């Protein structure tokens, strides 16, 4: 459900791959929906929290580590923490989740 | 019986059959035109309709799916077809 | 799975017959049995048959008259010359006098009889008497 | 029946022998086409877009409402997938089969079903592959078929 | 073959007894020798205009196609100049009153003039023995589509 | 707009049809985009077992949608202004033979222009008000083969006196003898 609501925002909306590009995105403010792996280091998911706190998007926590987002959001690279700009033709900013 | 008519069956010989097992297979399911509560538009709902069918105004259930026809939300106003 | 429906259709018609009854539901109704039932039907074995036209392969209800004593199919196909039907019928018809074997012949659905008088061959259905 | 069961039931759909229905559709031909697309937009299988058609809708088939089946539509309205979706909730069964397997390694009903699961996927992919609907060499290698479903 | 080494070993490559006079220029500077095959065959244009030698091509070499005329599919690409095809056929047995599949594999030279693919039918020839197993030439292929164009990327 | 609502010059059994459509709109409300693009090919003439005439007329089918709009209408007063006759509101589907052995390859016949489809879309627009909800084929012992059309029973009132010129159209295009039944 959650990883279908991924694909459909890979396949139809806007996001960034990675630490870098995502805060990046929230200091531009242009970030909707952060999505942090579960293996992600809890400095790194702590400074992220802050910087989404500090902008004022949504944190989701993914139930998996980092080769479980590369899979979820099709990719064949571990992803630490993706970001999505903006939703195609999902519902995953309006769902909480 | 020896001698029968298979080519006009009873209509009770008939309607007691499966659905694929009558003379020219059919279906026994059907359509509704049900009215919500909540409005007076109508919306076509299926017998056998196996999700929450909903409406504009009680966006939260027309029917409820079940192994076969769907439980009509108790308060609903339908007719056939 | 149905890889034979003449063989499906040749054994309802004698099952309905071995236990005397007069009608017979057939499924699917190919038109190698509509062809095979006229044949039946033009030598007098069965009587009216009637096609019930569904939109997927139709029905054949067959009126029996007490009179067909086999109809049976030679499964596979086999191929036979102008010369191997004097075998075929010597082999499957009862008498000299009587009985039929079908052939599919590139001139037609036919009996051996109206095969030979024809001078086609081709290859062989199944038999009636 | 039950290609790799011992089951023989029957428990189909029998469709009605109208070809023009169902006389009280007062929606468009063309009006359907644009729902069919709006919910494969929405990432909607084109067996959960008719499903979802003739309950909310009165959409008793799309081959019979439009000229075309709902997975036509999609092909020449560009949003057909590069997966059949038949094979694709094969594959993606064979890949949830695998992640329980690596966590229950002894579970040997799983493994036999995992064999009858992907040897259902080895024939229709063939299938898809005899009638170009996939492209030659397209092999299932239950490795790289995480990648396949996302 | 016009290009890609058409002289690519140490003999030069060139057909017997067809002169290029160095004295007489033309706008061509290449004269091509060929011939009609025979028996309905069409001398494919990429013969007639190309610039291959293939002595025992049937429209530019020095070979005639007389003989047996059979119909194979490509199995084998993987020589030069030659392929195999297989040519699929039933046997009959009498006890049984019924058939075998039989195959049985033919060693074809083929020009350069044909494209010829694994999976392709072609028809071919029978000439003189070109080598030890081949005694056939390719004379025409026969493909129009192949299959092969829904094979692709989606959108 | 008298031969320019039939895209034929001959003739003037069809030429008093074309120019009684025009004397029938007279319902500008309801002739613009209903009535006004309507054309049709041609007339032929049958005559019946019980003394009577049957128009059956032939339109180009890519427009039976928006002429069965209007035929229920407009079959009930050419029927007053041309009593005596039946009129039928036929399509001229083309049927194309199936191939030989030995013919040329011909771009692959669609199964809308086979023979028997043409016959089975020929039956649907001849019954168009009701629906055909059944069909059967009596093989009779002495080769007859006879068509039955089952007809839905709704609506029927429109068609139940027309039933014999629909056979003897059918019979007339077709060359296959049917007959109808209506189940209750
Ligand atoms: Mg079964
Ligand atoms: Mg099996």
């Amino acid at each position: 459900s959650i990883n279908q609501k991924l694909a459909l925002v890979i396949k139809s909306g806007k996001y960034t791959l990675g630490y870098k590009s995502t805060v990046k995105s929230l200091r531009q403010g242009k970030s909707k929906l952060i999505i942090i792996a579960a293996n992600t280091p809890v400095l790194r998911k702590s400074e992220l929290e802050y910087y989404a706190m500090l902008s004022k998007t949504k944190v989701y926590y993914f139930q998996g580590g980092n080769n479980e987002l590369g899979t979820a959001v099709g990719k064949l690279f571990r992803v630490g923490v993706v970001s999505i700009l903006e939703a195609g033709d999902s519902d995953i900013l309006t769902t909480l989740a | 019986v020896l001698v029968q008519d298979l080519l006009h069956p009873t209509a009770a010989s008939e309607a007691r059959k499966h659905k694929l097992k009558t003379l020219v297979q059919g279906p026994r399911s059907y359509f509704l035109d049900v009215k919500c509560p909540g409005c007076l538009n109508i919306t076509t709902v299926f017998s056998h309709a196996q999700t929450a069918v909903t409406c504009e105004s009680c966006s939260t259930i027309l029917c409820t799916p079940t192994g076969g026809k769907a439980k009509l939300s108790e308060g609903t106003s339908f007719r056939r077809k | 799975t149905r890889s034979s429906v003449l063989a499906d259709a040749l054994n309802a018609i004698n099952n309905a017959e071995k236990t005397g009854k007069r009608q017979v539901l057939i499924r699917p109704s190919s038109k190698v049995i509509i062809k095979f039932l006229q044949v039946m039907q033009k030598h007098g074995y069965i009587g009216e048959f009637e096609y019930i036209d569904d939109h997927r392969s139709g029905k054949i209800v067959v009126q029996l008259n007490g009179r067909l004593n086999k109809c049976g199919v030679i499964s596979p196909r086999f191929n036979v010359k102008i010369g191997d039907i004097e075998k075929w019928t010597a082999n499957l018809l009862p008498a000299r006098q009587f009985g039929y074997v079908i052939l599919t012949t590139s001139a037609g659905i036919m009996d051996h009889e109206e095969a030979r008088r024809k001078h086609v061959s081709g290859k062989i259905l199944g038999f009636v008497y | 029946g039950r290609m790799h069961s011992a089951g023989k039931g029957i428990s189909s759909s029998a469709i009605p022998y109208s070809r023009n229905a169902p006389a009280w559709f007062k929606l468009s031909s063309e009006s359907v086409i644009e729902q069919i697309v709006k919910y494969a937009r929405k990432g909607l299988t084109p067996s959960q877009i008719g499903v979802l058609l003739r309950d909310a809708h009165g959409v008793t088939q799309a081959r019979v409402i439009t000229g075309n089946k709902i997975m036509r539509i999609l092909k020449s309205n560009g949003l057909a997938p590069e997966i059949p979706e038949d094979l694709y909730y094969l594959i993606k069964k064979a890949v949830s089969v695998r992640k329980h397997l690596e966590r229950n390694r002894k579970d040997k009903d799983a493994k036999f079903r995992l064999i009858l699961i992907e040897s259902r996927i080895h024939r229709l992919a063939r299938y898809y592959r005899t009638v170009a609907v996939l492209p030659p060499n397209w092999k299932y290698e239950s490795a790289t078929a995480s990648a396949l479903v996302n | 073959s016009t290009e890609l080494t058409v002289q690519s070993e140490r003999a030069f490559q060139k057909q017997p007894h067809i002169f290029n006079n160095p004295k007489v220029k033309t706008s061509k500077r290449t004269k091509r020798w060929y011939k009609n095959a025979g028996l309905g065959f069409k001398t494919p244009k990429t013969a007639i205009e190309g610039s291959y030698i293939d002595k025992k091509c049937p429209f530019t070499g020095l070979v005639s196609i007389r003989g047996k005329i059979l119909t194979g599919t490509v199995v084998s690409t993987k020589m030069h100049r030659t392929i195999v095809i297989r040519r699929a056929y039933l046997h009959y047995i009498p006890k049984y009153n019924r058939y075998e599949k039989r195959h049985k594999n033919v060693p074809v030279h083929v020009s350069p003039a044909f494209r010829v693919q694994v999976g392709d039918i072609v028809t071919v020839g029978q000439c003189r023995p070109i080598s030890k197993t081949v005694r056939f030439n390719v004379v025409k292929v026969s493909a129009a589509a192949g299959k092969a164009n829904k094979q692709f990327a989606k959108f | 707009p008298q031969a320019k609502i039939l895209s034929q010059a001959p003739t003037e059994l069809e030429l008093q049809v074309a120019q009684a459509f025009v004397e029938l709109e007279n319902s500008s409300p309801e002739l613009k985009a209903e009535l006004r693009p309507l054309q049709f090919k041609s007339i032929r003439e049958i005559d019946v077992a019980g003394g009577k005439k049957a128009l059956a007329i032939f339109v180009p089918v890519p427009s039976l949608a928006g002429f069965h709009k209007v035929q229920t209408k407009l079959t009930r007063e050419l029927e007053k202004k041309f009593q005596d006759r039946h009129v039928i509101f036929l399509a001229e589907r083309r049927i194309l033979p199936k191939p030989s052995r030995t013919s040329r390859q011909v771009q692959k016949r669609p199964r809308s222009r086979t023979l028997t489809a043409v016959h089975d879309k020929i039956l649907e627009d001849l019954v168009f008000p009701t629906e055909i909800v059944g069909k059967r084929v009596r093989y009779l012992v002495g080769g007859n083969k006879i068509q039955k059309v089952l007809l839905d029973s709704k609506d029927v009132q429109q068609i139940d006196y027309k039933l014999e010129s629909f056979q003897a159209v059918y019979n007339k295009l077709t060359g296959k003898q049917i007959v109808f039944e209506i189940p209750s």
